RNA sequence: AUUUGUGGGUGGUGGUGCAUGUGUGCCCUUGUUCUGGCGCGCGCUACAC
């Protein structure tokens, strides 16, 4: 799913 | 009579085998009259009814069907009936890949010059046939002509020689389905149908470029369409769009005996 | 998949081979050798496997252009394998050689539904309305019987069973007919049964 | 000539765990990783070169030895390399204090060191880290030694400066058909390569010039991908 | 910016008379040249700055002006052809100027006119179609962007014209010339997007075969048995000389009297050369970019070979066959590979 | 040669998805609120 | 030797980070803008929260300057920020290994417009003028790493390059958006891998292919 | 006897820099309002086709 998107914030 | 025969005439007879000679003669009939070409299509349904009910034989069945496949089929109004028949005819288990490849390629050549109703009819049929026979996928995808980054310059040279030495092996005039080299040929017509003026037919052609994830498309909703139905469907559609105006300026609609339509005068 | 079970225990699976991605229509055991399993799939490649190590095929036989859906083993010769395919050619392979190409081929014009070996020398192949019996040393057909309306689907052969007739060849076709032929009497027709529909398969004890 | 496979639909390759002993792969072990949690006053924090010089001096351990950012950036490089996306890469972390961590290839390490530090604190105290979508344990703390969890037919090398320089593509080609490769990379500022002398078959070098740990991992991964035609 | 928006739409991104009867009531008192002046005076009177609600009345004027243009084109204009051309050109320029502001109600009227055209065609086949319908298609081609993939007005008109090319039975030269006009309109629709119309291929094969087939024998050549034609009696005699100059341009007013009069061979040759020019344009534009060009061009190659064999003077088949042979030699024809996919992570 | 025999992967019965690979009794049991004995009785009926 | 922007002859590898997120904000305290440190301030400014990512540029700088091609001296690095501020990075400088020290050095560079060494003979990091075409050497080929471009092999591409012709690669240090950041500059667009790549991995791949092609081992 | 229609302009109650108010660059945009803010540890039990 993520393509260098970075981990989502809280 | 041939049209109503399997539905109304047959279930009232005592012995339906009385009509077998009449149906066989109508199916084999090939006359000089141009209107006489459609009676095999109407005769086939009642003939197959007798063949399935009483275990009876018509020699060279699939060769006869390959003969029936012709450019007139795309334009005859009875083609929905014939494709309903061809579904259960080509859904047979004891069929060869060469035979189904011949049917696919001839239907492709027919879709080259055909109404969009016929194109919409044929495209899921080709999808389902390739789905049942995955050896026919080489007609859409030949790995030999792919160039990958990880190959030797010698392999590049061999690929270039093979590209310049390829010829089409398909034989249109060959009557027997198996002896046509359609499995060796490719389906360029389906790629050409991707650049089609109707937006829905374009996407239906694009499904051949997409991966084959889905099973059969349930031919019944594709069999029904016609030119009048397309206009009603586009006139009653959920999305509403703002019309766009051309920014280019044309002096005149018609060329005088700049102009939008050359070769046409007022 | 090719799944090898114990013959009378459906719970236990001794072997499971991923023979192909295409359907495997034929699985047969070698008659002379109990260690060899021959599988024919829609890869158009037949594969001989050893029962002990079934990770790779022991031999791959190729050279078929369409849909091998029958194979057979010649009784006297354990090196010979016959494959019948829908292009019409019965291909005989010698397994001691390379095996990529057949040593010879026999042209049954219709797509070959089934192949059987009735002797060390004679084989019978059915496809189309007829069946053809061929000699292997001569590479020529001895007889052909087109007694049927629809395509001959299956063949069986049985000899030395308690009967007036010493050998019998059972042929089942799609017109509902199963017929008996006498190999000693020039493959002539002795008896027949008619059933309610197209007969895919037939067998005799 | 040859028949196509029945389905040409692209499929996700299987993810490799230590349960799979057989499959050929590339394994990177980031050894001597500086990953230690300490309690302040009350806050548990992962020890840092920049933010905890006073704590490191009070406990007597040198501040240059507290570098978890090397492990962080090596994890980023390895997990973002295309061999991981192809599914042919596995990552283990061998801390300096003796803790062994298995990294599931499907985990997404946070790009920022603050979030990485919080994740490492919770991993080191809770022994496992699961995922938000499904509860599969993406990070695990497992039993030493590494050779219990490693594949059965595996070739073990240490990346060292003093060892002779090799070519990674030629090395991976010289490997066997069923044999996997395990590479021990020192995720540390300045030490010498005794960290894996009990495990490894041999020591190899990547370049004449000195390399960082991330550059060494990236070079060996790129050689593996060109050798296995991943791209 | 407008060019970029057009390319994105190509790719796929998505008093004042209220009745045409009242417009005709004023037009009857007016003269032929006074109609643009009357329309301009009506616009100046009902400009929206003058009074409230003038916008709706002016949009109704857009609709009835389009209807009046169609009606004037339907009416006979043989006596005043130059004055009719001037008045219609001025009216169409005024129509574009007002369509820049009021495209919505105009588009609704155009869609309703398309529905009415299809209803009339389903009623009475070719007899319902008219020069007003032809000029309506031509005007639509200017007013709306034809290159757009899904246009609310262009696509119904496009499938209607394809239906007209595929469906009607070309038994007379009037029908053949009507089809040639439709092909020219469809080509000018697809001048930018250059999509593929199989109905155009079908029309070209049918028309070339009909003019090949001998009238006296009334029997088609053996290899052309696959193509089904409508009238065998239409044909081209051997005695005609193609060295004589003829005008490729066909006027709309000639089509009505051309069916009534006996068909002249020079005018048949003019319609044939018009169709051949359209075929050359389509070959140069669309088919040479399509991947199935070799499969498309084979019946056309055979028909033009028959033309060359029958008539050695008429240079157009030699020109087209030289162009087609050069294109087929240059282009590469290799097996397709459509299922090549990027791997999944 | 023509052989015509007289299947859906996913079946939507009573607003419940079932797999065609399982048996009829297994599918009726996987449909919630129905026991094995109830599924057997339904199949027998 | 040391490669500079003044030299126009030597065959080199130019790596241009493009749309880099390097923002200084006053709070006085001058701070680099990253989303985790400033969740609320970026929301108040109204720009995208995912846009402010200097860590990508930091990681790319670490990989590029620790690469062996920089050790041999064939590499030169430019950083084009989203504002338009263009930075020349000396091959000799060691970027701070931690993000906080990197943020401090970026604040110092962006405010003083230059960073001077201890020896002060040259400038470790410099702010130079738009455009980059003036500073890149004469005979150079410009490529953009893009996903939709056809996949190439880096070694084969570099060997297909000429003997006296440098290579310039525009790598997007931007997090999300299109690949049009340098379309009007570049000669063409190339693809490195079938899978989508982070900018650090793209720089590492192209550097290592360059080393294998130029025999820098 | 205002108010709607049809239109449509539009930057600073700006900041900052330079030369010194003044004059021209650069940069960003392109307000009133009330209230709240326990460890250790022995057993035992679950969780493995």
């Amino acid at each position: 799913t993520d393509r260098f998107k970075g981990d989502d914030d809280i | 009579i041939l049209l109503i025969l399997h539905k109304r005439i047959i279930p009232h007879f005592h012995t339906p085998t009385k009509l077998m000679d009449f149906l066989t003669d109508s199916y084999n009939l090939q006359s000089s009259n141009k209107n006489a070409g459609v009676v095999p299509i109407l005769a086939l349904n009642g003939l197959f009814e007798l063949m399935k009910r009483f275990n009876l034989e018509y020699p060279n069945f699939y060769m006869k069907l390959y003969q029936i496949i012709n450019p007139d089929l795309m334009h005859v109004k009875y083609r929905a009936r014939f494709f309903r028949l061809m579904d259960v005819f080509l859904s047979s288990t004891h069929l060869s890949a060469h035979l189904v490849a011949s049917f696919i390629k001839k239907l492709a050549r027919l879709t080259l010059e055909s109404p969009p109703s016929a194109i919409v009819t044929v495209i899921p049929f080709i999808y389902n046939l390739i789905r049942k026979h995955p050896n026919c996928m080489i007609m859409l995808h030949n790995p030999a002509f792919i160039s990958n980054p990880f190959q030797t310059p010698d392999q590049v040279a061999n690929l270039k020689t093979l590209k310049e030495n390829y010829v089409d092996p398909f034989d249109v005039h060959e009557s027997d389905p198996e002896l046509t080299h359609a499995l060796d040929s490719s389906l360029w017509e389906l790629a050409s149908l991707m650049e089609h003026y109707h937006p829905n037919v374009a996407t239906l052609a694009k499904i051949f470029a997409q991966p084959f994830k889905k099973l059969s498309y349930n031919m019944e909703d594709f069999l029904d369409w016609n030119y009048d139905s397309l206009l009603n469907a586009e006139s009653s559609r959920k999305l509403k769009t703002l019309p766009t105006l051309e920014f280019e300026a044309f002096t005149n609609v018609f060329d005088n005996e700049n102009v939008y339509l050359p070769g046409v005068a007022w | 998949l090719v799944s090898v079970y114990d013959s009378y225990n459906p719970r236990t699976i001794l072997l499971s081979i991923n023979a192909s991605t295409h359907p495997t229509h034929v699985t047969k055991f070698h008659t002379q050798d109990n260690k060899i399993l021959a599988t024919a799939s829609d890869d158009r490649v037949t594969r001989l496997w050893d029962i002990s190590n079934a990770y790779e095929p022991q031999l791959e036989l190729t050279g078929a252009t369409d849909y091998v859906r029958t194979l057979s083993f010649i009784p006297a010769a354990p090196h010979l394998v016959a494959t019948g395919s829908y292009d019409g050619l019965i291909r005989l392979y010698d397994t001691r050689s390379s095996g990529s190409t057949p040593i010879y081929s026999l042209n049954h014009d219709q797509p070959v539904e089934n192949v059987i070996a009735v002797s060390p020398t004679q084989i019978v192949s059915c496809g189309g309305n007829n069946f053809k019996v061929w000699d292997l040393t001569s590479n020529k057909k001895l007889y052909e019987r087109g007694n049927f309306n629809k395509a001959v689907t299956c063949l069986d052969y049985v000899e030395n069973f308690d009967s007036p007739m010493q050998s019998a060849l059972i042929a089942s076709s799609l017109d509902g007919h199963v017929k008996v032929f006498d190999p000693l009497d020039n493959f002539q027709v002795k008896f027949g049964w008619k059933f309610s529909g197209p007969v895919l398969s037939c067998a005799v004890s | 000539q040859k028949a196509l496979p029945a389905s040409l639909v692209p499929q996700a390759p299987p993810v490799l765990t230590s349960k799979d002993k057989i499959t050929k792969r590339m394994i990177v072990v980031l050894a001597m990783a500086s990953l230690e949690t300490h309690k302040i006053s009350d806050k548990y924090v992962l020890l840092n070169c920049d933010d905890h010089q006073g704590l490191l001096k009070k406990m007597g351990r040198d501040i240059s030895e507290a570098r978890p950012d090397i492990t962080h950036q090596c994890l980023l490089t390895l997990l973002d390399s295309p061999i991981n996306k192809a599914g042919k890469l596995q990552v283990y972390i061998q801390t300096s204090r003796g803790i062994l961590i298995e990294v599931n290839p499907t985990v997404r390490i946070p790009r920022t060191f603050k979030r990485f530090s919080g994740l490492m604190v919770q991993l080191l105290h809770k022994l496992s880290i699961r995922s938000v979508n499904s509860e599969e344990k993406l990070l695990k703390v497992i039993k030493n030694p590494i050779t219990d969890h490693l594949p059965t037919k595996c070739r073990k090398v240490t990346l060292s400066f003093d060892a002779p320089v090799i070519r990674v593509q030629d090395y991976i080609e010289k490997l066997d058909d069923d044999e996997s490769i395990c590479v021990f990379v020192g995720a540390m500022a300045r030490g010498k390569d005794n960290f894996a002398d009990e495990y490894v078959d041999e020591k190899v070098g990547l370049s004449n010039y000195p390399l960082s740990a991330s550059v060494a991992c990236s070079k060996f991964c790129h050689g593996a991908e060109d050798a296995w035609n991943i791209l | 910016e407008l060019e970029q928006q057009r390319l994105d739409r190509m790719n796929g991104m998505i008093s004042c008379p209220r009745t045409h009867d009242a417009l005709l009531d004023q037009v009857k008192k007016l003269d032929l040249d006074d109609h643009p002046k009357i329309v301009k005076n009506i616009i100046k009177a009902y400009q929206p700055k003058l009074a409230e609600g003038n916008k709706e009345k002016l949009g109704k004027f857009t609709a009835v002006l389009l209807r009046h243009i169609i009606f004037l084109s339907n009416q006979n204009y043989l006596k005043n052809v130059q004055s009719f051309k001037r008045t219609q050109n001025a009216l169409i320029s005024i129509l574009k100027s007002l369509s820049e502001k009021y495209n919505r109600e105009l588009s609704e009227e155009c869609r309703d006119y398309i529905n009415e055209m299809q209803a009339r065609y389903k009623k009475n086949h070719f007899d319902a179609l008219s020069n007003g319908d032809l000029v309506f298609f031509s005007i639509i081609g200017i007013l709306f962007s034809t290159s757009d993939q899904y246009h609310l007005v262009i696509t119904p008109a496009l499938i209607l014209m394809s239906q007209f090319l595929e469906q009607i039975k070309f038994n007379s030269l009037k029908r053949i010339a009507f089809g040639a006009v439709l092909v020219r309109i469809v080509s000018q629709y697809q001048r930018i997007s250059k999509r593929y119309i199989p109905e155009v291929v079908y029309f070209f094969q049918k028309i070339l075969l009909t003019f090949i087939v001998e009238k006296e024998n009334q029997e088609k050549p053996l290899d052309f048995e696959n193509i089904r034609l409508d009238s065998y009696e239409l044909g081209l005699p051997l005695d005609v000389d193609f060295t004589k100059k003829r005008s490729t341009i066909i006027p709309l007013h000639t089509l009505s009297t051309m069916d009534t009069e006996a068909h002249p061979v020079d005018q048949c040759v003019s319609v044939l050369l018009n169709v051949m020019e359209s075929l050359d344009a389509t070959i140069s534009t669309v088919w040479k970019s399509l991947p199935a060009f070799n499969e498309i061009i084979l019946p056309i190659q055979q028909l033009l070979s028959a033309y060359t064999s029958k008539y050695s003077d008429f240079e157009k088949p030699r020109n087209i066959l030289n162009k087609v042979e050069k294109l087929t030699k240059f282009t590469e024809h290799i097996p397709l590979a459509l299922q090549n996919h990027k791997p999944v992570s | 040669s023509l052989v015509v025999q007289e299947f859906q992967h996913i079946l939507r019965l009573l607003n419940t998805n079932v797999d065609g690979n399982i048996k009829i009794v297994y599918a009726l049991t996987t449909i919630k609120g129905v026991g094995r004995r109830y599924s057997n009785l339904v199949c027998k009926k």
